[PDB]
């Protein structure tokens, strides 16, 4: 009889615990492992691959492929806006269902840089230049190219290489930003503007589309397991 | 026959573990395997692609 | 000197050349090979034809129209009736092979569009009626291509496959598919896309007639467009070459 | 099958409301209750499965947004709960001016509007 | 440890890190210091909670059923399957093939049912949970001879104690579990189609070892599955639609995302 | 160990230890041996119970709520905040910024409610306490699907056992907790003002896993917080006035101290 | 089965106790500490600073 | 009093478990073993001997 | 550990491994590689659950 | 006086055991005795029989 | 390998990319730098923001028509009201900076024309 | 891997501690950190002030 004493938290079932337990099938011989291509060791490996961003999710456009196409066409004007959305991968409807967003919705804190890759899907005889800008918070969304030029921008020239990458850095005072909607952890605004005008030759379509991919950077990180809001159930299946 | 390993502490103190059962399926979970290799999913191409060079030249 | 936009592939008695190509995607970084002695389970000696089986087979072509949703192909099923490959997998009980997929589209500098070419492992699909399961004829198209549908398939007392393009028949997201080894055909950049896939499965060998390992999905993300006067018929062709193919359990032919 | 699942956002369409016998493989349709606006991605239909149980149901409608409150001259507007259907904004005045006190986003016709108009102060 | 940022300066070279072709499918490995001027800051963040284990290593209820001490339903049965619930199923479906040991935990709770029997003084109830591997003699009745559990594993729990817990090894005739299957039970491409063909985990039973009281009592057993020693391969996109069945992936079509006002709207 | 006194003698020098200027704000470091003759006595006293840890390292009830097994209120919820009670709040408010791990302990007690149902023979009640991080699916009803607690942490306790206890790490997106905040949620200096803007610790739920008896029963859960591994910065004066709200520091004005008869009174 | 014996003071909750307990959030990565001016290590540090004494606390 | 904590799976009877337990007959002297022909160590030893197969199991 | 298979080839000898007399009662110790061509595969299977103890050691 | 032995793990990590009672009939079960000799039941004959040779010659 | 028709320029938090470019003209062969101690005259310490001031500012666009004569811009005046640059030169009495000018025009292979882009020092009119 | 440290005894006998969990947030409280530095709050001035000298001279 070794004298012992039982502390609080005895005979309780904490779901996130780590103990040993007797095996129900003793001396069972498991099938030997075999080499299988594509082993995942970290979730971030999945978050660092590109995923097409449904930017044009307006009206019934979400019920087709038109949700993925950004409609850029030649116009008699300069400095107009193509698109704009906030930097909220977990909360914004734009990034919520992307691989990055689907992985973020299982956690509570996120921290790192965001890579946006824009691919031109027009004719080989079309040309253009675009301004891709990011504005940290404090003043509202820029309404014109003069205000969006003052932020972190890249001037993309459409040519042989059809893809340009805009890298949104980490300019947050907080080490980690909340995945849910919190006005304290504001992200900023991402916008795109016509730098010049689309130049199209005769007998060539003047209305083109752009596509957008999002991927996590090397510094990306997430920090609190939780349950996805999207998953649901009224009763046990079958 | 005990195992002494470092714990998960903040940046900027050891723990002791003994196995009592003889099945290797009754041990605790392996929570400290921090190894990555995203080159299979990112960059699965055959010819290497240097960052600063043009992709198609 | 060299460029990197030209690539030739030689397998068996067949060759494939390309003048405008992107890189070559190699599966999950793994090149197809044979089965090792320390990982096999079946005991009789395998057969390795290695010449007739390992060659480029060219399926039919499909016309890409301004309103095409997309097409899908089951590779174990697509080559089931074509060449010695079909005869080998017919007589044998077990099979193991890696598939290299080359998809080619031809156009001008005044045509625009974009295709996603993706290899999905274990592409289990659903049915229009929630109760019941899809029929083999609807899921498997041999010597031909199956087409997705722009609008949702109606639910009734039927065994039709749900073909919605945005759900890819798996209920998931078409954009998120990139997780699988893929490529793009941007008509302003590359004529063709090439993907090399190893043998992926949870068992070392498997019967090639009752299980389809991988599925090829060609989906136009940006619709084809051109101005009046230019060519209106633009076809898409798919060439598949089996690689490192071995078979076990010789038995009476299965039809 | 029993009665279809009750949902806060939508309401059962006519005449399914006046129906009590639902065989297997029976589809019922819903509609957005006031104000609630229909969501284009989700489809408002449920099917009685073989297990005599209805298909999974999610809110097919979302609350309508009231217009922007405006900007009261010499006054501060407090918006604790957004401007969605059922919210309440508070009207206050600066030091040195004398001022209704609150307005409620309520359904008025086919859309949602504020109740009390902006006061003067 | 996550990679630290590197300090850079201005640049007027011919190096074009930003320009690339995504036609190849190669994800661009650019860092913020390539398209702007950056400071050098050490990064102490860590990807320790993003590992496959820490992700799937949590207890999750996969089923619960109710049995009584009188009437018709005297015992309960369940055909082992992880597709009954939605949360753990969707977490597992991130991967095509997974290999993992299982830590099973059982929670049993009783309740007195409304009746009219007077003088009710119950005793402590004991429960028996018997697992039958496929091909075994399934109980046909509550006082069946099969409850002997000679070869078959069983667990006995008395109410008021800590919940029962046991560890189950990687049980599979294959080299990994399959979350998805693209094939038919028969070689002729007919019969059962889907992951149901692969499933064959046997049945689990539960009963009251004693009546306990002269009044009616209903018990409910809850099954909790915590994966450990997890190894996974081939990741795949998360389920956009809602699940409908446990034996199949059949679904109702749904839109890619949720709709906003216009393409220049900063709000939902 | 506290500093020992030093023996001194008479003095007729020009050293003026007592005379000083407090305009500088420098606290004078004089000891009794400077203004009188002293003996040398070793001091063995110790400041071991005055350390920040020993001060804040004690369990304190921060909330308690009641839920039933029938009627309307079938489950209970609480938005995590340490400002609900007065004692621990005032002990914590000694410092501006504090960093500390948390040892949570739960006490659950049931009580039979007055009714008219005959033949009442209850069973042992089991309770479930589920924590939802912000952004999670909050339970809308007691039989909600969210109770699966796959990713979410949960604790199950059977009545008659030792009270449940778990350890929570330093959770914060910042580098320390903030007891005080002098700012607004929006950059335009409008909206929520105060420490409420910083608060975002999620919600905690609790329910009966079983009805237990045909009669009414009400349970009450008590939450106890013991800080450990405490590190603190910038001390501030103790709260003279009484607290009024949990979301803000609003107070009613009160006098500096309590009044006596005259300025030469030795009694209260 | 190691034979043990339970002493009095078992399954009790003494508020001023010092035991280990399982972590609810395993392998959580905390924000790294930063230098903050004015760290308090002992309460006496606070008691050794001057404070104005309300001597004339008479009436109003 | 050594402070301990009881994990789930306490006071339960799993039929396929492996623990020590106090002997009911202490210091009992067992009969010494003797050489007996045909010792079975593995079941497979029994499965590797021939057994006549009832192939014509038709009718009576 | 169970015995691994051995790789063999064709054969035209006078060795008759298959032919035997069961009148003796001796069980024939032939392996598949004697009556066909076989590959060499290492066998990692184990007879650990077939021991007398593991068989009868259950309540 | 403890015993440290290997556990049952899959192919292609030690455990510790102490005896508390003094009767040797109270120890755990011997689950790891993998020794075979089927020559008593298969091939119990007196004259050896080589596989390749004819049985009766 | 490389081509020489692609060039990227990075200044502050801004980047400029080009797919069809000629070489880069560098003033009179001199790269801009700071003022030396052996060539200064003012005695108080200067301020050097170096990030916000040194960034790409994008003025408005002008339409090129079949009959356009041409346009001119005074650089100290053009950026006078734009960004911190304008605020810095506003409060301060003396200033010293070098200007990098990028002018971009976009067209097809069926469009024809030719622009001269020139920097005139001391263009008294 | 145990830690042996002195206890809190009166003036004018060792204890043993083992960590069982692997999170470093589950350890006991640090009750024995007796370190002080009141020079930040008392005497925060820039120029040193000797006690015996006049403060303002
Ligand atoms: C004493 C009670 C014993 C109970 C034993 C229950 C064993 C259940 C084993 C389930 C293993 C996991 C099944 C995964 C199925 C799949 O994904 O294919
Ligand atoms: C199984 C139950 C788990 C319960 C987890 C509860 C976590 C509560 C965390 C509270 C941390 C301290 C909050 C301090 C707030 C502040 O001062 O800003």
């Amino acid at each position: 009889g070794l004298p012992t004493m039982n502390t609080p938290g005895s005979c309780q079932f904490l779901t996130s615990d780590d103990f040993q337990s007797p095996s129900a099938m003793p001396q069972y011989d498991v099938t030997p492992e075999m080499k299988i291509p594509g082993e995942v060791k970290n979730l971030m490996e999945i978050a660092e691959v590109d995923s097409v961003v449904p930017v044009q999710n307006v009206g019934e456009k979400v019920n087709s492929m038109e949700a993925y196409q950004i409609p850029v066409r030649s116009n008699e004007g300069s400095g107009t806006q193509v698109f704009g959305f906030p930097l909220q991968p977990g909360y914004s409807s734009v990034f919520s269902r992307t691989l990055l967003g689907e992985i973020l919705n299982y956690y509570t804190h996120w921290s790192g840089s965001i890579k946006l890759t824009f691919m031109f899907c027009g004719s080989a005889m079309a040309t253009g230049k675009f301004l891709l800008a990011y504005s940290p918070p404090g003043a509202g969304a820029p309404t014109k190219r003069v205000d969006a030029m003052l932020g972190t921008h890249v001037v993309w020239d459409v040519g042989l290489q059809s893809s340009c990458v805009l890298c949104i850095p980490w300019i947050s005072q907080t080490h980690y930003r909340y995945v849910a909607s919190d006005e304290y952890t504001a992200g900023g605004f991402i916008t795109c503007w016509y730098q010049t005008n689309i130049v199209v030759p005769a007998d060539a379509q003047s209305s083109c589309y752009i596509m957008c991919f999002v991927s996590a950077c090397n510094d990306f990180s997430v920090r609190l397991l939780k349950d996805t809001p999207f998953i649901s159930q009224n009763s046990f299946f079958q | 026959g005990a195992q002494v390993s470092t714990q998960k502490t903040g940046a900027h103190i050891h723990y002791t573990n003994i196995n009592y059962y003889k099945d290797a399926a009754s041990n605790s979970a392996t929570r400290q395997d921090f190894a990555q290799d995203p080159g299979k999913f990112t960059e699965p191409v055959k010819d290497i692609m240097i960052k600063s060079l043009p992709a198609l030249n | 000197g060299y460029s990197d936009r030209v690539r030739s592939i030689t397998l068996g008695n067949s060759t494939i050349t390309t003048q405008e190509c992107a890189n070559v995607v190699v599966g999950y970084g793994v090149w197809p090979d044979y089965l090792k002695d320390s990982e096999a389970t079946a005991e009789d000696q395998p057969t390795q034809p290695d010449v007739a089986t390992c060659r480029f087979y060219t399926l039919d072509s499909v016309q890409w129209q301004k309103t095409s949703p997309g097409w899908w192909w089951k590779l174990p099923d697509a080559l089931s009736n074509l060449g010695l490959f079909g005869q080998n997998m017919q007589y044998h009980y077990l099979g193991r092979t890696g598939y290299t997929i080359h998809v080619q589209c031809n156009a001008s500098k005044f045509h625009q569009g974009c295709l996603l070419v993706v290899c999905v492992p274990e592409a289990e699909m659903g049915c229009a009626t929630l109760d019941n399961t899809p029929s083999s004829a609807e899921l498997l198209g041999g010597d031909a291509a199956k087409e997705f549908a722009g609008e949702p398939i109606a639910s009734g007392s039927n065994k039709l496959v749900q073909r919605v393009v945005y759900n890819a028949g798996m209920g998931i997201g078409v954009g998120n598919l990139t997780i699988f080894p893929h490529q793009w055909i941007n008509l302003r950049t590359n004529n063709s896309a090439t993907i090399v896939m190893p043998y992926t499965n949870s068992v070392p060998m498997d019967n090639m007639f009752r299980h389809n390992n991988i599925t090829l999905m060609v989906i136009p993300f940006v619709p084809l467009d051109y101005c009046p006067g230019s060519t209106t018929y633009v076809p898409i062709t798919v060439t598949i070459a089996p690689m490192c193919a071995e078979y076990n359990g010789l038995r009476l032919a299965s039809h | 099958c029993e009665v279809p699942t009750r949902l806060n956002s939508a309401s059962l369409k006519q005449p399914y409301i006046t129906q009590n016998y639902f065989p297997v493989g029976t589809v019922v349709e819903y509609e957005c209750r006031p104000g609630y606006r229909r969501e284009p991605s989700l489809s408002p239909k449920l099917t009685c499965l073989q297990n005599l149980k209805w298909s999974t149901a999610v809110e097919f409608c979302k609350k309508k947004s009231c217009p922007n409150p405006g900007e009261i001259r010499n006054g501060q507007i407090d918006v604790p709960g957004g401007i969605l259907f059922g919210a309440t904004i508070s009207f206050s005045c600066n030091t040195g001016y004398k001022l209704s006190t609150s307005s409620f986003c309520l359904i008025s016709g086919s859309s949602v509007q504020w109740s009390d108009p902006l006061p003067e102060c | 440890r996550v990679a630290d940022t590197v300090g850079t300066g201005p640049t007027n070279s011919e190096a074009i890190p930003a320009l690339t072709a995504a036609e190849t499918g190669h994800t661009s490995q650019v860092v913020p210091g390539d398209t702007m001027q950056t400071r050098h800051v050490k990064n102490y963040h860590s990807r320790s909670e993003s590992t496959v284990e820490n992700f799937l290593c949590r207890s999750a209820c996969v089923y619960f059923t109710e049995y009584k001490n009188s009437g018709s339903k005297r015992y309960a049965e369940w055909v082992v399957t992880t597709r009954q619930a939605a949360q753990l199923r969707r977490k597992l479906e991130f991967f095509t093939y997974i290999r993992f040991d299982l830590e099973l935990t059982f929670v049993i709770t009783s309740t007195q049912q409304p009746s009219t029997t007077q003088n009710q003084d119950a005793q402590i109830l004991t429960h028996q949970i018997m697992y039958v591997p496929p091909g075994g003699p399934v109980p046909d009745k509550v006082d069946s001879y099969v409850w002997q559990t000679s070869t078959n594993p069983s667990v006995f729990w008395t109410e008021g104690n800590a919940p029962p817990r046991m560890s189950i090894p990687f049980l599979s005739i294959g080299n990994a579990y399959s979350n998805f299957y693209d094939g038919w039970s028969e070689f002729s491409r007919n019969g059962v189609y889907g992951i149901n063909t692969l499933n064959n985990m046997g049945t689990l039973y539960a009963r009251h070892v004693n009546t306990g009281s002269t009044g009616p009592i209903k018990s409910t057993i809850r099954i909790y599955f915590k994966p450990k020693h997890v190894k996974a391969w081939i990741p795949r996109p998360p389920r956009l639609c809602q699940y409908e069945k446990a034996k199949n992936v059949n679904f109702q079509p749904s839109g890619v995302t949720t709709t906003r006002q216009s393409i220049t709207t900063m709000t939902n």
